[PDB]
Parts: structure tokens; sequence; C-alpha cells
């Protein structure tokens, strides 16, 4: 078993109001079975497109999930990941400052 | 350029199994082979390389037999391991060639740990492999037919098909996309310290140079981040600098890339541009790290 | 070589059977089971390599359980037989083609019966050559007739002057049903010994037709008026005539 | 079924040529085997075929294989009476012990003897023990031609049938009354 690394980031400079694309990039996990959702305020975002799963030179898997979004001063985006190496589902919030 | 075909095989129990594949030329995905699909999908227009339809069809049928035979073969060999049938089981396969003269390879991992490889004419166990692998390896090695076509694949077919992909993929392997950079800030884990963050996004090809600067002097505390992908096969990177408060003044993030001529991107902290960029990012800060 | 046991067995419909495959040389370790139904269609069952490997499989119409106990012994428990099967045991090394070979055993013929009282031993009769045949062809043919037996497993041989002969013999390939429309019918089988007229006409010449029959064991419960039909030999004999 | 043999049954005169067909759809086809099973006995390997366009000679046997057409043939030159057997075409799933065999239904080969100058006759034979059971012997019919035995083949080779019955007035002359009988058959009075 290897626990997932979750990184959340925007495609373009994250100006409020303007349309942008949010990326949730999961890494360093084994086995390859994994559930990923992207969350807006708590509710699941209906169309989250995903890349195919691949692995790296250390034989650990990585996948990229992404969706279009419009950032707001008040609206919060997150990425939840269920994996066997974890008791509870890990939820990671987008921090534009990070 | 390093061509690699990757294979992910999951064996959950006696009945359940799937196997999916992806093919990379450098940092560009060229093929996708889902368990669900009978055929091998193209992700690019040039994914057929220089092969002709008849030559491609033959190879796809070659692989179609392989996928079905592999799944049966593994589920019989799994009966020889210690302890007997240790479900679940993951098998990973990495086969390709590097370009220069060339160098083909085929490596195999079991439960995430690399244990077997093809070498010369046969299958061999790598140093530190489980001793139970000796028996399965002998049976696989007894199969001249497999042995001979794998040889053909690695020695002859990988280099040839790649050399074709490279020629017909040149246009896409040469394209240049400009980085866009923007600045942000976070409190540091140490008291009175703050972490300056320089976001570089949307660049291709992958090689890039990013540093914090006091004009002349590169700031040695610059921590380059990991290369994170974008959905459109571009790249995202960030570089951080830990400063004491009232030391941000006079600092700049510099970015060198092949797509910028010689004209580096320089962003100064507190510069008129930065101020207006920052005013557009504001938010309530929850739930912050 | 590859010893298969037992060679033959009667199975009262609704009981199990134990089959063994002791292998004489450990250099050919890839033991596997093959089935051949009453319609002569062959099929692969199980293929076992490691000691301790046990596997189950259900087929029309017999359920199997095969284990590889030791590196030399291979078992197969056969249960719930509906209809007759014959089971073959094969071993090879890792290679099995260019550097061969693949080896086959003698097999185990299993026959399924409903009732035990349905087992009858054969009546045997030798019919003397025709005096017309002798005139016309200068050869003399004896016919042997084994009738009224069940099941169909009989082995027939000719014995001229106390020793077995193959020269001049042709026996039926398979037995035939006496009452063809009925399921629990009894069988009959014929053979011919064709000799020269001179050789038959010798009064000192003795002709015997023996028929081995495979039926019940000493380990089968039986209390009925007629005799307990054990695995036995039944014969008939004739001496020659001069005229 | 994945291995189709044809025909199901075949008849040849002793000394003539005989050809058996096998078309398969097993994938992958690594090798092909021919087997001979004498009735009531085990299997005997006749030949193994390995390559894309193969051929092998086993004394009186010879076989070809085309993997392109997933097809094989077996030839027996100058057939003997002991060639009466079932012939089984089988395909090798792998080139190692990981593979499984797939078996065709078998083609049943029946060899009928070359009887130049036949001598058809029906004789009645009596029980050695007395009495009064009897049997009929039909001897030496050429192989174009109540419990009747199927025709068997002797080795001077002869086709011969045997008929017996327990019915009031049998009798041998009209025993093979459901049969094609030579117009010159000898029917001696009993
Ligand atoms: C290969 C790279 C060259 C570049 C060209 C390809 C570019 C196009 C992109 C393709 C994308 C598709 C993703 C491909 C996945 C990457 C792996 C590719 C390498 C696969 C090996 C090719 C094997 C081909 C031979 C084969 O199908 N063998 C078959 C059939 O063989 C049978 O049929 C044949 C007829 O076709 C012959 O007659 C043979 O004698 C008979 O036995 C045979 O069954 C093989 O044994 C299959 C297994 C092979 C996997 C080896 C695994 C070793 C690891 C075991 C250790 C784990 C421990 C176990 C618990
Ligand atoms: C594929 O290339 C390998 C080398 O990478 C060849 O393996 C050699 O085989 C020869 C003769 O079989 C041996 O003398 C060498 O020792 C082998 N080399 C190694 C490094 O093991 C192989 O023969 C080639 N196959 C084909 C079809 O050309
Ligand atoms: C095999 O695995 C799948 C998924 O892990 C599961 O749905 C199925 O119940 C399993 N079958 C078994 C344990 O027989
Ligand atoms: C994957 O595909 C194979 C056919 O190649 C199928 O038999 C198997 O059940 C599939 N597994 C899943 C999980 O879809």
């Amino acid at each position: 078993q290897k626990t997932p690394q979750i990184q959340v980031y925007s495609r373009h400079p994250p100006e409020n109001g303007k349309p942008n694309i949010l990326n949730c990039y999961v890494t360093q996990f084994h086995p390859p079975h994994i559930e990923i959702q992207m969350l807006k305020n708590g509710k699941k975002i209906p169309k989250v497109e995903m890349s195919d799963m691949s692995f790296s030179k250390d034989w650990s898997f990585y996948i990229l999930a992404h969706t279009e979004f419009t950032p707001t001063e008040t609206d919060t985006y997150a990425c939840r990941v269920k994996h066997a190496s974890m008791a509870e589902p890990k939820t990671v919030y987008w921090d534009r400052d990070m | 350029y390093t061509f690699r075909c990757l294979q992910m095989s999951s064996f959950a129990n006696r009945s359940w199994s799937r196997t999916d594949s992806v093919v990379w030329l450098g940092d560009l995905q060229t093929h996708r082979w889902s368990n669900d699909s009978a055929t091998i999908s193209f992700t690019k227009p040039w994914s057929q390389g220089k092969l002709s339809n008849q030559q491609w069809e033959k190879l796809q049928h070659m692989f179609q037999v392989y996928r079905v035979s592999f799944t049966r073969d593994i589920q019989e060999l799994v009966k020889m391991m210690s302890p007997k049938e240790d479900y679940p089981i993951e098998i990973q396969l990495s086969a390709g060639c590097e370009m220069y003269a060339s160098e083909s390879f085929l490596h195999v991992a079991f439960q995430g740990k690399y244990v077997v490889r093809f070498w010369g004419t046969s299958w061999q166990t790598v140093p530190g492999a489980p001793s139970w692998l000796d028996l399965p390896i002998k049976v696989l090695n007894a199969d001249q037919g497999t042995s001979a076509t794998v040889q053909m694949l690695l020695n002859d077919t990988c280099p040839l098909f790649v050399r074709g992909l490279l020629e017909a993929g040149k246009s896409d392997l040469e394209k240049q996309e400009k980085p866009v950079a923007w600045l942000s800030s976070v409190p540091s884990s140490a008291h009175g310290h703050r972490q300056l963050v320089c976001h570089v996004s949307g660049f291709y090809p992958k090689p890039v140079w990013v540093m914090w600067m006091r004009g002349d002097q590169e700031q040695q505390g610059t921590h380059r981040g990991d290369f994170l992908p974008n959905a459109d096969e571009t790249w995202y990177l960030q570089a951080t600098l830990d400063v004491e408060a009232g030391e941000e003044a006079g600092l700049a993030c510099r970015v060198k890339h092949s797509s910028l001529g010689g004209q580096d991107i320089i962003l100064y902290w507190g510069s008129l541009h930065h101020i207006l960029d920052a005013q557009k990012m504001v938010w309530n800060h929850r739930h912050h790290h | 070589l590859l010893e298969q046991n037992p060679r033959w067995r009667l199975v009262p419909r609704g009981q199990a059977v134990n089959l063994r495959c002791i292998l004489k040389n450990s250099q050919y370790p890839w033991m596997s089971w093959y089935q051949q139904d009453l319609q002569k269609q062959l099929q692969w069952l199980f293929t076992l390599r490691s000691p301790g490997d046990k596997e189950v499989k259900s087929l029309p119409g017999a359920d199997y359980l095969a284990t590889r106990v030791t590196d030399t012994e291979l078992r197969l428990q056969v249960a719930n037989m509906s209809q007759g099967r014959t089971l073959y045991c094969t071993s090879s090394a890792d290679h099995w083609t260019n550097t061969g070979q693949l080896y086959f055993g003698e097999g185990s013929k299993l026959t399924v019966l409903e009732d035990l009282k349905n087992v009858f031993p054969p009546e045997v009769a030798v019919f003397e050559p025709s005096e017309a045949e002798i005139s016309h062809t200068q050869k003399a043919t004896l016919v042997c007739l084994a009738t009224g037996f069940y099941p169909d497993h009989v082995e027939l041989s000719w014995w001229v002057n106390g020793k077995e002969v193959h020269s001049g013999v042709s026996t039926d390939p398979q037995p035939l049903k006496e009452q063809p429309a009925l399921n629990d019918s009894r069988y009959a089988l014929s053979s011919r010994l064709r000799v020269s007229a001179t050789f038959w006409q010798n009064p000192r010449n003795h002709f015997r037709c023996q028929v081995q029959f495979y039926g019940l064991s000493e380990n089968d419960e039986w209390t009925q008026d007629r005799a307990k039909p054990v695995t036995q030999i039944v014969s008939a004999e004739a001496w020659g005539r001069a005229d | 079924t994945q291995v189709e043999q044809s025909p199901q049954s075949l008849v040849v005169r002793q000394g003539e040529n005989s050809v058996l067909q096998c078309n398969y759809s097993v994938t992958p086809d690594n090798h092909l085997r021919w087997f001979k099973q004498d009735t009531g006995k085990g299997l005997v390997s006749l030949t193994v075929l390995v390559d894309q366009k193969d051929k092998t000679s086993n004394g009186r046997y010879s076989a070809t294989l085309d993997k392109d057409a997933k097809h094989s043939t077996l030839h027996i030159t100058a057939t003997l009476l002991d060639d009466t057997a079932t012939y089984i075409c089988v395909v090798g799933d792998r080139g190692s012990a990981l593979g499984r065999l797939h078996f065709g239904a078998g083609t049943q080969l029946i060899v009928i003897p070359d009887i130049q100058n036949p001598d058809p006759a029906v004789y009645q034979l009596r029980d050695s023990k007395s009495s009064d059971k009897s049997v009929c012997l039909f001897t030496d019919f050429d192989s174009q031609t109540v419990y009747i035995t199927d025709k068997t083949v002797l080795d001077f080779k002869s086709n011969s049938a045997v008929a017996w019955s327990n019915k009031s007035d049998f009798a041998c002359a009209n025993a093979f009354n459901n049969s094609i009988i030579p117009e010159d058959t000898f029917f001696p009075s009993p």
C-alpha cells in the first residue's frame, strides 16, 4: 500500500469572475483502484473529466481529474479521494495562495 | 525521447480481473487501451506512426491475443506463489525503447516491486526477487514462440515504429507554449516568516528554469516544486522562498523558457502589475492550509 | 511410466469414486486430467503442478474434485455420475513439443448402473463348423456366442489346445443390445475362429472360447436367489470330428 | 466446439488412399496433433505439427498444416485393415505446459477388405452341447452388401455376419431378409 498525494491547482491565473479550469492531481498510490470527486461547497460537481491512469518509474500510479469553474470570494472548491490505504476519505481544499 | 508502453493488470480474485494500457512518447500520450475496449485507441492523429494499415492490424491482433493469453497465464502461475494465491494481486509492465542507435527494455513489477525483466532471449529474475518466482520463470522460458516474437518486438519493432512516430509527430513535438506566471503568499511554519509563491503555468516543452532573485543574485532558498500536468498536455510548476517580513521588497521571480526567445519573465513583488493581480484573487480564506 | 488406478469401476448412480495417478518419474511434473464421454469426445478437466493444489469443476453429467497430494500422486474424486465417463491422466515436462513429449495413461473406465440386481454374467456357447462349409470351402469356422450379460465390459479370447491364438480370429468391435428399445437391456457379443478343415477334423484338437466378465466385488451386499455375479471367467469347449 | 473434423465416418478399401480433414478456430493455435484410438483402447500419437506451414512423415502416415487457413489434413498411403480406428485432431493452446488441448469429435475410419473372387454363402451351425440351439453364418460377401450381428472383417480376409434368434421356425435361409444379398449366394438345406 501507498497513500495518495492530492494537489489542487488552477490552469490560469485565478482571477475571480473569469472562467478557469481547476485541476486535482493525485499521485503516489498503490493499488490503482481509486475514487475521486471534485466538490463545490459540499455538493459533487457533475462533469469532472479524467485522464487515463498511468504509473511512474517508481511503479506508483498517478491520475489527473479536472473541471471548468468560476472562482468567487465566497465559493469553496475541494477534492475528495477514497483509497484502501486510508480509513476515511481524504478531502483537500483548493488554496489559491498555495 | 523515451517510448514506453505501460500496462496495469489487477487480479482481485479467482474470477475478477481487468487490464488497461497507456503509451507515452516523451511526455505525450499516444495510445489508450482500456479493458472495456477490444481495439487500441489513438489519442493523437499521428499515433499510427508510419506503419501501413495492414502492418498495424497485424500488430493489434498480435496484442489482442496477448491480452487474453496473459490473463489466463497469470491466473495459473499465481497458484505457484507463496503463499498460494495471495489475492489481491497487481501486475505492472513497462516496455519500450529509448531513442538516440537505440535501447529496448521490458520490466515487470509484482505488488509494486520490480522483480522480472526480459533480457537477450529469456525471462530473468532481478536481484532480490522472491524465490517462488523460479518455477513460473522456467515455464514461461519454455515457450519458444513467445520468446521469439518478444525478441522481434524489442529488437526490431519498437525502434522502427518509434522512428516513424518521431517523424510523423515532429510538428507536435516541436510546438512551443508560453508560460504565464503569477505571485502569491502564505504564512511560513516558522514565526515571523512568510512563504512567497511563484506560479508558472501553461508551458511546453517540459524543460524550464525558475528562480527568485535579488536582481543579480539567485536566492539559494528557492524551492522548485514538482511538475504537475495540465489537461491540455501543458505544465505547471511553482517555486517558493521563505523570507522574514519586510524582506520581500526588491525580490523578483524570474522564468526562462524556450518559448520566450531570450525575453525572460520577471515579476517583482509589490510591482504595480502584482498589486492589481492580487486584488483580483482576494477571498475569505477558508479552509486554508 | 504413469500408473492409473483403478482401471475399471462400477458406480451405483449416486455414489463417489476415488481415482489415483501415481507417476514414476518426477522429471515430468505437469499432471493433468482429461475426460472422454460415452460419445468418445475428449475434454480437459484440471491441470495441477504444486503439491496441495485442489480444484473443483462441474460438468454434465459428473462432478469432480481433483487434488495434487504429493509431487508423485494425483487424485480425482468423481461424484454424482449421471452417465459413463472414462478418465485419462497426462504428464509432460515444461516443454511438450519440440523437446517433447506428452504422455498418456491407460485410463479409467467408469460405468454407471441404476440397480445392482441388473448385473448378469454371460452365458457362453461354441457352435461347431458347418459340414457344408467344409465341403464347399475346405475351411472350418467355429462361432462363439456370449449373451445375456450386463454391463458391456467383456474380454474374449480363443484357446486351441490350451494356448491362446490370434491367427484366424475376428471378434465384434462392441457388444450389441438384445432388447434395443429398453434402457436396462442386456448385451451379446460374437466371435469367429476360422481354421482349415484338416485341423478341425483332428479328434485330438481341442477348442475353447473363454470370456472374462467384470461385475461385482466381494465387497458388495447381495441376498438374492441367483448367484452373486462376481468378476469371473466363463468358457465353452469343443473337440474336432472326423466323420 | 472449436475443432471440426470431417467427415464423421469414412470407408476405404484396403490398399487405397484416405484423407481426413480438420478445421479449427482455437486461438492461439500453437501446434496440432493427430491421434489414433483403436476402439476400446487408449490414444496413440501419430504426429505433431508446429510451424505456420508444416508437414511430417510417420512411415505410412503424413500430415500437413496451414495456420493461415486454420486447417490440417492427414493422409494414410496404402491403408491396412488395422487402420480401422478413430482419428482425433487436437490443437495446442500454448507452446508450454501452461497450454490446454482442444479435441475434435474424431473421424471414424472403417477399412473394408479387397476380396477378389468372393464366395457368398449362409451356413447353419449347431451348439456343441445338446441341444438344440443353432446359429447362422454369412460368409464372404463383398462390402457393398431376432439378433443379427453387425458385419465384421476377417484377415484370405472375409466379411462375415452371424445371426441368432429364438423363434418358432427361424430360419437361416431368410435370416438376412432385411439385407442386400448376392444373387449367387449358397444356401445349403439344413
Ligand atoms: C512491445 C513494445 C514494442 C513497441 C510496438 C508496440 C507499440 C504499439 C502500442 C501497443 C500498446 C498496447 C500495450 C502493450 C502492453 C505492453 C506489454 C507488451 C509486451 C507483451 C509481450 C508480447 C507477448 C506476445 C506473445 C504471446 O502472445 N504469448 C502468449 C501466447 O503464446 C502462445 O501463442 C503464440 C501464438 O501467438 C505462440 O504460438 C506461443 O508459442 C504460444 O505459447 C503467451 O500466453 C504468453 O506467455 C503471455 C504472457 C506474457 C507476459 C509475460 C509476463 C511475465 C511475468 C510473469 C511473472 C509474474 C508472476 C506470476 C504470478
Ligand atoms: C535480440 O537482441 C538480443 C541482445 O539484446 C539477442 O540476445 C543474444 O542472443 C545471442 C544468440 O542467441 C547470444 O549469443 C547473446 O549472448 C544474446 N545477448 C544477450 C545480451 O543476452 C537476441 O538474439 C536478439 N534477437 C533477435 C531475434 O535478433
Ligand atoms: C471479486 O472481486 C470483485 C471486486 O473486487 C467483487 O465484486 C467480487 O465479489 C469478488 N468475487 C469473489 C470474492 O468471489
Ligand atoms: C475485462 O475484459 C475481459 C474481456 O477481455 C472480460 O472478460 C473481463 O470480465 C473484463 N473485466 C472487467 C472488470 O470489466
